């Protein structure tokens, strides 16, 4: 019951528009993880307390100008109103929860005097609702447009606001406390039919800048809402303009949809001796970024340069310094993580500071001690499943969704061999035997295959098809004879190397997910969606004892210590259980992985526990006695 | 070799100003005044190349 | 002993895409083209540490061809084997036989020329084409004509895909099938029918896949071809060659249309289920629920039959099995042939393809027979052919290409004459 | 290798084409500036069909824009995916025809078509092996129908051996915008039956009906109607641009669907079409696609197919599918509704499978039916034409420009014998 | 020259020792241009080539 | 057949003779990246840029689909006699 | 290259109607220009090479200078337009003695020289379009006792409008020539 101390945390969401946001004062960065926002000390990488409270993924963020109040919204199941939560950054408490938007809250924004909030929500809802922050009340609401709208922003005097469509319109909404209504005036685009993504208001509200999807910045003069010269004269940007921030000077830093940064001069100028203004000439074409830019935030105020924190859809936080004296951008990425959900992780035998975490299209070799990612190899568009080292450090085996098993080298990531058909579909479990000559594979078909890897060829030996469900896990014994396969049938099979046969089959009402040998092959520990951990006698097969731990949702991760005194358990919920082996007892930790945890392990030297959830996060814990 | 030369005047000018989007050179409109009334004829000569470079002090010295 | 195999059309190249996968799997050839004497009938070893197949894939669209060029077997085929035109025949026999054929066929046969020249003990040709399509029928018939005027004497095993009665993916395939058969008659020596309804039922019934793609069809067709060519590839207790089908199965110079079958088509669980012996698989190879052409041979009488065996098979039980069958009366032979069977045994069992659904069986049978059920099939196609020609439908596409109605009428009366010959021989 | 040249005429053609090139560029993964930014390599191999490669790794569309007023050209360059067109492709008049078929075929054609022919001919020789021409236009407008029709006649006079598609909307009395709709449609139909290879007739009443019932949208703006027609046109050429298990060329579709050189007027459909509110309660299976496909309320014409017979039909599927399911489903729909097909043509359903679905979905299809219920539409127009031409109403703006009365009488004759021969085959 | 393919030669592949199908007739052939070629090909030991060379020489001389 | 395909074939014959290449594209180099690991293990002051090295392989040509469902719930459909395929 | 091709009666190396006509040719333009325009007398797109100095601007047939195309066809046929300017074209050929001769046909010389590596020939043209046929084998047999084996490269110089340059095996006449190789 006692909470487990949480060491380092690696992972953040970049897919969210304008998600990465900085604190107005001092050292604090904050980004949304799966369904909980995470504070971090800007100075040193020491994780800060998380803010729980969301039922599902957070999909927007907003911070007051003073930095006292913070607002966030979530995306929910279709048909259930999503709620905005307002936190206090002095006392980290859920202060107000308000649910009006049907499906998802598209974006939020604070007033300059922090008196009001604005929430626009729903790819289908399309309703703008103004809230007051003093109490969880909503002032007035209005259906915005026919086509959907993306982002809103308040002015810097804050009677008014401006909103833009996804598709084809843009309005400025003024608020008067006489009717308690919102009066819109739509912009006068001469003939342009652009698709807007992001908008930012100036430091003095004279213009606004909206990034179209066509790839150009559009400057809109305010008050008459009349459009003004367009963005980069030297062609557009390679994708839709997706990120925009305003330099404290008369400049705007725009991040295109394909990892491109540009500083744009905003002061107008007539050229060719004409009444016509020329296009905004870019004062500096910043260096490129690998990921699609989604979030830009101005971090620091320094007279010799300005630093910005830039998030990417590839989930790579960059710091960029802009020196206005000599026009150049220097970029250093400080953190990276997974973009999509991850599944499966691996440990090298009797080695500590290496991780093999593989999500969609990527294998990643992490260094545990510092969390600095070392090596990432990508197959373009494919889904990775069960990853596993070989007992000898050479091969890193990885299954894939197309049904091919591929083995890579840990250094240089050079693929050594591939099986152009391991299964008819995705393979879900792969295991290396101690002598590294045999390899066990299991796909969704439910067939367990064994492959003998020859020094230049790889051949298939007998393949058994006991299961009718997708094989969920495969575990081999110290000697090469024994391997157990856990599938969604509700059965676990024990096999025999010397004769490709089965001895017995463990049976449960619910599908078996994870299965682990006890050290020294005395017993088996199985966990499934029956919410019930089960001990089994390794030799003849029998239900020793059924523990009802974590009855509320399914349990899919079992890890066991090297001696076998403790047993780490993942769950369908967000908490990590730490049981003693001989007795059903708890030492668990609750607050982590806003999304369900999918795999967990303990380092061979018994110092740390490592967990990976259905959101792109890896949580290094501190191991202790049970 | 065009059968009718003026057949392109409208479309070609409209294309450069709008289709291609290139900046249209819009000069030599000084003194034209309004329509309905005579443009004051300037004494300038169109053909003459009155560059007459003056690098008074920008000339380097031998 | 070497045989070369050409593939013509969209179907032919995909069947070959499965055949050559199975071949390199049997002789242990990695897809890059090297091993880590039995192969010599298919793969010539040129230079050093390299095996190239004896085949040409040809088609007029580049789509499926450069799919092979960029698929798994890039390094395997020599890039000049894969002929590709510019535009389809598009279900038009005359377009495939006169317009584009005249430019592509010379390149094709002057490529197979140096194929046969590199060969030394050429056994024969075997072609793969679907007559429902445009190229596989049109320029397939053009190529067969020019191959017969070149060699003539040699056996040409044709594994052709016919349209099924009710399951169909084209509309003019009656026209294409009849015009192809008008040349399939007097050019090929041995022509094996392979329909699609029958194979769908097989993979639904025995292999119990409910959603089968063309991949599964092509896989077990590759099994049939390998099962009837393993006699040349490996040494058996009783091996029979490709020139034997020419002799033992074709009693008359025009009656060469063979119903094929294969057993045991068994899933992975039914392998542990059933006790695999020789008597029952020789029985299973005779029921219409295991044949590759959708027809009922009970209505017909057999003319000749050939049984290839693979695996651990002694000749005693096959003697007993065919004894019981010849004593059975559920199937009847013709009076013109008392000895209607031809056995053949090979030692090696059939292999499994990782990614297939067939389990490792110790023994297998491949039956290639002759009957008058085919005489029923040709009447079924001819009936629906005259239905369309009664209204002169679709004729303008052919005439617009340059052909006329003369070859329509003469192909029609040709199938009529063939029908008369089938009903005359069956008596 | 096989090349499609796209021609857009009139305001409707230009706005449809704007959405069509939008969807195509989205499928092949090129940005609205003209650079490839996809990830898979299936999209590189088959952009030569639609985009002449240009310096800078820019793929510009192979389309010829054709109209008479600068208003539509501004609306073309305005919207997104507007900066990708080559500016010299904008073949272009100055005044506008405005619902006058004579002004689209005798007055302005004689001085605009030399120019548009030179760009089309020059664009044809820009690619190696032509597959066919593909025009999108209307039959009611003036600058679209008249100008496009004389273009069709000149092209078929030049390149008689290449296929020809015409995506043509037709007037309906319920959605009747202009007034001389029969005067423009009849003369265009009389010319399309003698020059076009096959015609994919569209109509706005059926599209609005579809958006009311199946989509359940509140306000169907023109952006949505053109989006559906855009999905149909992308469905008809998915096979040339993507490998599949049964590839169907355009000429392969023509020979399977045209039994007689004049019986080439199709009706088109598209699936899956469901609201957001029902996107979650539905599955993605071939029967679900097929039940929606053969539904009479999913045709994009104002012609009930149950009021006539199907001569031939074709279906183009996209997505990882099982061909056995495809064939047996077409087998079931052919055996259950046996009375609605014609008898003297066996196997009236040609089908095809492609291995790439359109973006945003898991699986899709496209129905193209050469039925004989389309003669209802042509009767519905010809009866209006006769109503006016007994009076000679509106006739003088036509006969005063060079056209004679014999054109109208012959057009009536050709429309009448055409619907008579559809009725004969019914 | 055989690689280039200008030789009117093919193999019959008969049951006996295969013979040479001569595309053109042998009598009207130019011997000044071909005899040296075939006689130079006798040095070959590769299976597809030496057979053709020797049989062509034999047939021409006969 | 045509000039286009002929030059394609020439290029591909050359490309097939060459031994297969393990990497489609290589970022940085193994040696440069290896040194960064050495200075990291030796001490501090190593930018994240140097340690993180990425490699890209061929992978599948296809775009990405959600996995196809071959079989539905066994209660809905059975073969002729019965059973769950 | 071109050594594993078929090399039938006709072989086209450059044709002015295609997605990339100069796909194998390596252009060398200096004080000149290259275009694909439409000629007003045949209503077709021709490739135009025009430069001040004839010796500077040209287009060689195989792009990589070390790589050499090998073609065994006797006759070389060019379809060009005479612009009353200076124009030349050159071909390398291989003899039976494994030596490389060059044949340069030029518009602006009168003499006919025979040199160990180069045979320079005069060439006169008509006014409009014209197809020229070269007969490589006979020119080799005349300028040297040797005979023809292979053509290694071909290169055309400035001031000409070219389209469909191609090899052949016979002196084809018009009626027996196919359509796409004919003039009109
Ligand atoms: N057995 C089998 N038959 C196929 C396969 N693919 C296509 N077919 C058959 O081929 C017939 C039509 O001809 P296709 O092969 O598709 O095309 P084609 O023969 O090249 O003729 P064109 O399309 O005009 O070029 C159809 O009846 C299909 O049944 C396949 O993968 N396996
Ligand atoms: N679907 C669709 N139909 C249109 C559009 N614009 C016009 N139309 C239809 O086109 C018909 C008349 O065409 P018209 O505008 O006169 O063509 P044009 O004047 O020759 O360019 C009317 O019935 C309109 O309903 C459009 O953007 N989408
Ligand atoms: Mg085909």
């Amino acid at each position: 019951a006692e909470p487990l101390v949480l060491n380092s945390v690696i992972g953040f969401g970049g897919a969210i528009e304008n998600g990465l946001i900085a604190h107005p004062d001092g050292r604090t960065i904050i980004y949304p993880l799966g369904s909980t926002i995470v504070l971090r000390d800007r100075a040193d990488p020491r994780s800060q307390e998380f803010l729980q409270g969301h039922s599902d993924k957070v999909s927007c963020l907003a911070l007051s100008r003073s930095g006292r109040y913070l607002a966030s919204g979530q995306i929910t199941y279709m048909g259930f109103t999503a709620d905005i939560i307002i936190w206090d950054l002095e006392s980290k408490q859920l202060i107000h929860r308000m649910a009006l938007h049907k499906v998802k809250v598209q974006a939020l924004d604070f007033s300059c005097d922090e008196r009001f909030l604005a929430s626009l929500g729903g790819q289908d809802d399309n309703a703008l609702v103004l809230w007051d922050v003093a109490s969880g009340n909503a002032i007035c609401g209005s259906p915005c447009n026919t086509n959907f709208t993306n982002c809103v922003k308040f002015f810097n005097n804050s009677p008014d606001k401006l909103i833009t469509a996804g598709n084809f319109n843009m309005n400025v909404w003024t608020y008067d406390a006489g009717n308690n209504k919102l009066r819109p005036t739509d912009a006068t685009l001469g003939t342009l039919k652009r698709v807007f993504k992001s908008v930012v208001v100036d430091a003095n509200d004279e213009y606004a800048y909206c990034g179209t999807t066509t790839g150009d910045v559009l400057q809109i003069a305010l008050e008459r809402v009349l459009f003004k010269n367009t963005g980069p004269a030297k062609g557009n940007v390679q994708m839709g303009v997706t990120a925009t921030c305003e330099v404290p000077t008369g400049d705007i830093l725009v991040g295109g949809g394909d990892g491109s940064l540009q500083v744009l001069r905003t002061v107008p100028e007539p050229s060719s001796t004409n009444p016509k203004l020329l296009r905004k000439m870019p004062a500096l074409a910043g260096t490129k970024v690998e990921g699609a830019i989604t979030s830009i935030a101005l971090a620091d105020m320094n007279a010799r340069g300005f630093t910005f924190f830039v998030g990417t859809a590839m989930c790579n936080i960059y710091k960029v310094t802009y020196e206005p004296a000599t026009s150049r951008l220097k970029e250093e990425l400080v953190q990276t993580a997974h973009n999509d959900k991850i599944n499966g992780m691996a440990f090298p035998n009797e080695y500590s500071e290496v991780f093999a975490t593989c999500g969609t299209g990527f294998i990643r070799l992490w260094h545990l001690t510092t969390c600095r990612e070392l090596l990432r190899i990508a197959v373009p568009n494919l889904e990775c499943f069960c990853i596993a080292f070989t007992t000898d450090g050479s091969a890193i085996l990885s299954g894939w969704s197309d049904g091919k098993i591929r083995a890579f080298g840990p250094q240089s990531g050079k693929i050594i061999f591939t099986i152009n058909d391991a299964h008819q579909k995705a393979v879900t479990a792969i295991a290396s035997t101690a002598d590294s000559s045999r390899i066990l594979s299991g796909g969704e078909e439910g067939m367990v295959r064994v492959w003998r890897i020859g020094r230049t060829s790889q051949t298939l030996e007998a393949s058994m098809k006991d299961h009718k469900g997708p094989v969920n896990c495969i575990r081999i014994k110290g000697s090469g004879d024994e391997c157990v396969s856990a599938s969604s049938d509700g059965s676990c099979i024990l096999w025999d190397l010397h004769t490709f046969k089965r001895r017995t089959s463990l049976f449960a009402n619910t599908f078996f997910k994870s299965v682990v040998y006890h050290p020294d092959e005395s017993q088996l520990v199985t966990a499934g969606t029956d919410r019930k951990v089960t001990y089994w006698d390794a030799y003849d097969g029998n239900a020793i004892r059924i523990i009802d731990g974590s009855d509320l949702d399914e349990v899919n991760a079992l890890a066991v210590d090297r001696d076998g005194e403790a047993l780490v358990s993942g769950g369908g919920d967000k908490l990590v259980k730490l049981w003693g082996y001989d007795e059903g007892h708890c030492y668990f930790v609750g607050v982590a992985h806003s999304g369900a945890i999918t795999a967990v392990g303990v380092t061979p030297d018994k110092q740390r526990i490592v967990s990976v959830g259905t959101e792109g996060g890896i949580f290094i814990w501190d191991y202790q006695r049970p | 070799m065009n059968g009718d030369v003026a057949g392109s005047l409208f479309t070609s000018t409209y294309r450069n100003v709008k289709l291609a989007g290139k900046a249209p050179p819009a000069a030599n409109l000084s003194g034209t005044g309004s329509c309905f009334d005579t443009t004051s004829l300037s004494p300038a000569r169109a053909g003459a190349h009155k560059a007459l470079d003056v690098q008074k002090d920008e000339l380097p010295v031998w | 002993r070497e045989v070369i195999s050409i593939h013509i059309g969209q179907a032919g190249i995909q069947v070959g895409n499965a055949c050559w996968e199975l071949y390199c799997l049997e002789h242990g050839i990695q897809p890059d083209g090297q091993m880590p004497d039995a192969f010599n009938t298919f793969f010539s070893e040129t230079g050093a540490g390299k095996h190239v197949p004896r085949c040409i894939f040809l088609d007029l669209e580049p789509t499926v061809v450069d799919e092979v060029r960029t698929g798994t077997y890039r390094q395997l085929f020599h890039p000049e084997q894969l002929i590709s035109g510019k535009e389809d025949a598009a279900n038009n026999f005359a377009r495939g036989h006169y317009t584009i054929g005249k430019e592509i066929v010379d390149l094709a046969l002057d490529r197979i020329r140096k194929l046969a020249d590199n060969c030394t003990g050429l056994q024969g040709f075997l072609v793969f084409n679907a007559v429902g399509g445009g190229t596989g029928s049109g320029l397939g018939s053009l190529l067969l004509e020019r191959l017969s005027v070149d060699y003539g004497k040699k056996s040409k095993l044709g594994f052709t895909v016919y349209p099924s009665p009710q399951v169909s993916t084209a509309v003019v395939e009656p026209y294409n099938s009849v015009l192809s058969t008008h040349s399939l008659l007097e050019h090929t020596d041995v022509a094996v029918m392979l329909d699609n309804e029958a194979i769908y039922d097989i993979c639904r019934r025995s292999l119990d896949i409910e959603r089968p793609t063309y991949t599964n069809l092509n896989r077990l067709i590759a099994q049939v071809i390998s099962s009837l060519t393993a006699s040349l590839r490996f040494d058996g207790a009783l091996n029979v060659d490709i020139t034997e089908f020419q002799t033992n199965l074709v009693p008359y110079p025009r009656i060469h249309f063979m119903l094929s079958s294969y057993a045991p088509i068994i899933s992975a669980e039914k392998a542990y289920h059933e006790q695999l012996s020789v008597a029952e698989i020789t029985n299973a190879a005779f029921e219409p629920a295991s044949m590759m052409v959708k027809c009922d041979p009970r209505h017909g009488k057999y003319m000749a039959c050939c049984l290839m065996y693979r695996g651990d098979v002694v000749p005693k039980d096959v003697n007993a099995s065919v004894a019981t069958i010849k004593t059975k009366r559920t199937i009847q032979f013709v009076d013109w042939c008392p000895t209607g069977f031809k056995c053949g045994i090979n030692y090696q069992p059939p292999t499994v393809v990782p990614g297939g659904d067939l389990a490792k069986v110790q023994r297998a049978v491949c039956m290639i027979s002759n009957s008058t059920a085919i005489g029923e099939i040709f009447s079924r196609l001819d009936h629906k052919f005259d239905l369309m020609y009664a209204k002169r439908a679709f004729v303008h596409w052919y005439v617009g290409e340059g052909m006329e109605e003369g070859e329509f009428s003469e192909a029609r009366e040709d199938l009529a004459a063939l029908e008369k010959d089938f009903e005359e021989v069956g008596a | 290798m096989r090349e499609i040249v796209h021609i857009q005429g009139g305001q409707c053609g230009n706005q449809i084409g704007a959405k069509f090139w939008e969807v195509v560029s989205d499928e092949h993964g090129i940005d609205p500036t003209g650079t490839y930014h996809g990830d898979s390599d299936l999209q590189l191999e088959r952009i030569n069909v639609y985009f002449n490669e240009a310096t800078g790794g820019r793929y510009v569309p192979r389309a010829i824009l054709m109209d008479l007023e600068p208003g539509t050209m501004d609306s073309v360059r305005s919207g997104p995916y507007g900066q990708i067109f080559r500016p010299d492709n904008f073949v272009f008049g100055q005044t506008g025809a405005g619902n006058n078929w004579a002004k689209g075929h005798y007055t302005e054609g004689a001085e605009l078509i030399d120019s548009v022919l030179d760009v089309v001919r020059k664009e044809a020789e820009s690619c190696d092996c032509l597959q066919g021409f593909q025009v999108c236009h209307s039959l009611g407008g003036g600058t679209g129908s008249g100008m496009g029709t004389l273009l069709i006649s000149k092209i078929r006079e030049e390149y008689p051996d290449r296929m020809m598609l015409t995506f043509s909307v037709v007037p309906s009395p319920k959605v009747s915008d202009t007034v001389v709709e029969p005067y423009n449609a009849t003369l265009s139909v009389h010319q399309l039956v003698e020059n076009a290879d096959e015609c994919m007739v569209l109509d706005n009443e059926a599209l609005y009906d579809i958006c009311f019932r199946t989509l359940k949208l509140t306000t169907p703006t023109f952006g949505d109607l053109n989006h559906l027609i855009s999905a149909v046109m992308s469905g008809i050429t998915c096979c040339l641009r993507f490998p599949g298990q049964l590839n169907a060329d355009l000429r392969k579709l023509a020979v399977n669907l045209i039994p007689f050189p004049r019986l080439h007027f199709f009706m088109v459909g598209f699936t899956p079409l469901t609201s957001r509110g029902s996107q979650q309660y539905r599955a993605l299976t071939v029967p679900e696609l097929t039940q929606q496909m053969w539904d009479a309320k999913n045709m994009m014409c104002a012609a009930d197919p149950r009021h006539g017979r199907y001569l031939t039909a074709s279906a183009l599927f996209r997505g990882r599918m099982s061909t056995k399911e495809v064939d047996e489903q077409m087998l079931n729909v052919q055996n259950k509704n046996s009375s609605y097909f014609v008898e003297w043509i066996p196997n009236n359903v040609k089908s095809s499978v492609c291995d790439i679905p359109p973006k945003g979905l898991k699986m899709s299809a496209t129905f193209i039916g050469n039925s004989t219920a389309i003669q209802e539409m042509f009767k519905r127009v010809s009866e209006q034409f006769t109503a006016m031409f007994r009076r000679k109403a509106f006739l003088h703006w036509y006969t005063g420009e060079g056209m004679d009365e014999m054109e109208f009488t012959e057009a009536e004759s050709n429309m009448n014998d055409l619907v008579s021969e559809y009725q004969q085959y019914q | 020259f055989y690689e280039r393919g200008d030789l009117p030669i093919a193999v019959d592949h008969r049951g006996s020792k295969n013979m040479i199908a001569w595309k053109v007739d042998i009598e009207k052939l130019d011997y000044h241009h071909y005899l040296p070629i075939f006689f130079d090909g006798i040095r070959e030991t590769q299976e597809p080539y030496r057979f053709l060379a020797v049989k062509g020489v034999e047939d021409m001389l006969r | 057949m045509d000039l286009k395909q002929q030059v394609k074939n020439y290029t591909m014959t050359i490309r097939n003779t060459r031994p297969p290449t393990m990497i489609k594209e290589q970022d940085k180099s193994e040696f440069s990246h290896f040194r960064a690991l050495q200075v990291l293990a030796n001490g501090d002051e190593v930018p994240y840029e140097a340690t993180l090295r990425n490699v890209i392989h061929d992978g599948a040509r296809q775009p990405k689909l959600p996995p196809r469902q071959t079989q539905k719930h066994p209660g809905y459909i059975r073969n002729e006699s019965g059973g769950f395929f | 290259m071109f050594k594993n091709a078929f090399q039938s009666g006709f072989l086209s190396v450059l044709y002015s109607i295609g997605s990339k006509p100069l796909e194998i040719w390596d252009k060398q333009v200096s004080n000149g220009h290259i275009k694909r325009i439409t000629d007003a007398d045949i209503q077709s797109s021709v490739l135009e090479i025009m430069g001040q100095n004839v010796s500077t601007t040209y287009i060689t047939c195989p792009a990589d200078p070390n790589k050499t195309l090998g073609i065994k066809l006797p006759f070389l046929v060019l379809i060009i337009k005479n612009l009353n300017k200076y124009f030349s074209f050159e071909v390398q050929v291989l003899d039976d003695k494994n030596v490389r001769r060059r044949f340069r046909a030029s518009n602006y010389q009168s003499t006919t020289r025979v040199k160990p590596f180069i045979c320079t020939m005069p060439m006169r043209l008509d006014s409009g379009w014209n197809q020229i046929q070269f007969n490589l084998s006979d020119f080799t047999r005349r300028a040297y006792g040797t005979n023809y084996i292979e053509t290694l490269r071909v290169q055309v110089h400035a001031n000409c409008r070219i389209r469909r340059i191609y090899f052949s095996d016979r002196l084809y006449s018009e009626e027996e020539l196919p359509a796409e190789f004919k003039l009109f």
